[PDB]
């Protein structure tokens, strides 16, 4: 028998790193602003197409929005945030993917910053 | 970036960082605060690791922080889709797809063989019983 | 067999029962119409070689149906390298006096080719082990053929997952571990020579022979089986060899 | 021959790569992966690389727990 070494155990669902998210868009409706997070695709395939992060984790995945003196935060269990802003002031955004039920690697890294 | 007299104008992320490349300071003049500029800087300064077009064989690259991910077409694998699934037809790979015996051959495709009492079918991989009670089969279940 | 279930009649058709003077001795595996594989240690204390019988198509030892077929064992071939009282090279090839008739209840188990066994069969996790051996380390033997599904381990892992004992035999390249170390399931005394059969893409092959252990289903230990793949060339050479005179024959190995 | 060491899983959005050490001097590797009760499957046959992409195997069932092992063969 060959010389070998065992690897640590690995459960994909609980341990795979969440990739850097990207803010897809954002538009105004008077005093409210809607921020949309792009549904990042994963390597998981279902009949020849790739599943999105939302398709795989469903309700286990939430997104946190950081917007801006303090930072204000909003949370959503969909890919959209609907926040109250001020008429005339320009805001900047950054999101982070989070799976709260996780023990380790619970959060992705922050997305690139986008401003109005 | 900076040209003669432009810095008389107020900072603009679009004009200075999107339409042009901006230094950390130009960014700090727009964002003002340190933690905010630092956060913008991480992703802006990171660079696009997908620039080398590392994903081979028609794969798609997705940039990440100091790395990338390659999404490969169905018949490929590897960090950069460098591995051809079809080129892996050797016996150590799922027995070369042979139902019973597999024989590796350098220079040509591998071949399948069967145990006495069986003969190789036309598909080159399956075996079929030539005798009434071949070994390894349970009659009352067949 | 400790912690197994009854093998439904007909579903363990290559199982052989060996009897000496009507006494249950060991198990065996039918590999064709006249040859049976078993364990060498089963014959260490045999002195009356003419009362050695192999029964095929057996299931319930308490009653006779028309499926049993008895044949006297003409020859018992063991490796010369085997030393009675030790664990290494625990395998034996038995020639039956007359071939058995293959039926729905008597079918041989395939002896595989060496490379196929080492490269493919060795990585199928579970295999079946059967016998009429003891139901508990201390217990009685079974009246109905018992069968158990056991996972195989590579020797490195077997050594690492076993409780160390001061005078335990080394697991050699001629052996392999299979089973559970939690005291639940294992083959046992009286099961020796029985088959450790591995299923691969529709056909069953012989990969091991019940050989020894450190108690039946004792916590911290696995059952040890003879690694049949190491003997395939030896077995085939002997099956096509000139039948000689005495019952016991110590054939050179390799 | 030397045994591989420091086996590490690198996974982001399910693209899963196993990496290990050392760089092979006169030896090649083969990787096997399985679920606790499944058969072992071989991958990256006789590679001189010190990484192996297992993505295609693990995405078959992302909720299962996998174990992999790296064999060192003399060459
Ligand atoms: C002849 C067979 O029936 C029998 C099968 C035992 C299977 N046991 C488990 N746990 N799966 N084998 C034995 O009885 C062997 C015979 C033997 C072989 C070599 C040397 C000495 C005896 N005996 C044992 O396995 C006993 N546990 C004794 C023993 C042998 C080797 C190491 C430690 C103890
Ligand atoms: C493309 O770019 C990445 C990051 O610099 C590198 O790792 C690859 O080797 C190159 O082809
Ligand atoms: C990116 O994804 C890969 C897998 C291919 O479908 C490419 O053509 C596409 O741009
Ligand atoms: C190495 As052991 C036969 O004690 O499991
Ligand atoms: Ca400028
Ligand atoms: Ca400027
Ligand atoms: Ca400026
Ligand atoms: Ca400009
Ligand atoms: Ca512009
Ligand atoms: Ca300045
Ligand atoms: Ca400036
Ligand atoms: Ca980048
Ligand atoms: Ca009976
Ligand atoms: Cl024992």
């Amino acid at each position: 028998e060959p010389l070998y070494e065992n690897s640590p155990e690995f459960t994909p669902y609980l341990e795979t790193n969440l990739g850097q998210p990207t803010i897809q868009s954002f538009e105004q409706v008077g005093t409210k602003v809607n921020v949309t997070v792009e549904d990042e695709r994963t390597l998981v395939r279902r009949n020849n197409t790739f599943l999105s992060l939302r398709d795989v984790f469903g309700k286990d995945l939430i997104y946190t929005l950081y917007y801006w003196s303090g930072k204000k935060t909003a949370k959503t269990n969909t890919n959209e945030f609907l926040i109250d802003v001020d008429k005339g002031e320009n805001y900047c955004f950054s999101v982070q993917a989070v799976i709260p039920s996780r023990t380790v690697n619970r959060k992705s890294t922050d997305s690139p910053v986008e401003c109005m | 970036a900076n040209a003669f007299l432009e810095e008389l104008r107020p900072g603009s992320l679009e004009r200075e960082c999107k339409e042009e490349q901006c230094s950390f300071e130009e960014a700090r003049e727009i964002f003002k605060d340190a933690e905010r500029t630092k956060l913008f800087w991480i992703s802006y300064s990171d660079g696009d690791q997908c620039a080398s077009s590392p994903c081979q064989n028609g794969g798609s690259c997705k940039d990440q922080l100091q790395s990338y991910i390659c999404f490969c077409l169905p018949a490929f694998e590897g960090r950069n889709c460098e591995t051809h699934k079809d080129d892996q037809l050797i016996c150590v790979n799922e027995n070369g797809g042979c139902e019973q015996y597999c024989s590796d051959h350098t220079g040509t495709k591998r071949s399948c063989r069967c145990h006495e009492g069986y003969s190789l079918l036309a598909d080159g991989v399956s075996c079929t019983p030539t005798v009434e009670y071949p070994c390894g089969k349970i009659p009352i279940l067949e | 067999i400790v912690g197994g279930k009854v093998c439904p009649k007909g579903e363990c058709p290559w199982q052989v029962l060996l009897l000496v003077n009507g006494a249950q001795l060991c198990g065996g595996t039918l590999i064709n119409t006249i040859w049976v594989v078993s364990a060498a240690h089963c014959f260490d204390k045999i002195k009356n070689w003419r009362n050695l019988i192999a029964v095929l198509g057996e299931h319930d030892l308490s009653e006779h149906d028309g499926d049993e077929q008895s044949r006297r064992v003409a020859q018992v071939i063991i490796p010369s390298t085997y030393v009675p009282g030790t664990t290494n090279h625990d395998i034996a090839l038995l020639r039956l006096h007359q071939p058995v008739v293959l039926t729905d209840h008597v079918v041989p188990l395939c002896l595989p080719e060496r490379t196929f066994s080492e490269r493919t069969l060795a990585f199928v996790r579970f295999s079946l082990v059967s016998g009429w051996g003891q139901l508990l380390d201390r217990g009685a033997t079974a009246l109905e053929l018992m069968v158990l599904n056991v996972p195989r381990l590579m020797t490195q892992d077997c050594l690492q997952q076993s409780r160390k004992v001061g005078d335990s035999p080394n697991i050699t390249e001629y052996m392999f571990c299979a089973g559970y170390s939690d005291g639940s399931k294992d083959s046992c005394k009286g099961d020796s020579g029985g088959p450790h059969a591995t299923h691969y893409r529709g056909t069953w092959y012989l990969t091991g022979i019940v050989s020894w252990g450190q108690g039946c289903a004792t916590v911290g230990h696995f059952g040890v089986y003879t690694r049949v793949s190491q003997y395939i060339e030896w077995l085939q050479k002997l099956m096509r060899s000139e039948p000689r005179p005495g019952v016991l024959l110590r054939a050179p190995f390799p | 021959t030397v045994a591989a060491y420091n086996l590490t899983w690198k996974s982001t959005n399910f693209k899963t790569i196993l990496e290990w050490e050392p760089k092979p001097v006169n030896q090649v590797y083969t990787v096997q992966i399985s679920t606790k009760s499944g058969d072992w499957k071989s991958k990256c046959f006789y590679t001189t690389d010190t990484e192996c992409d297992l993505t295609d195997e693990i995405v078959k069932d992302v909720k299962q727990t996998y174990l992999a092992r790296v064999f060192s063969y003399p060459a």
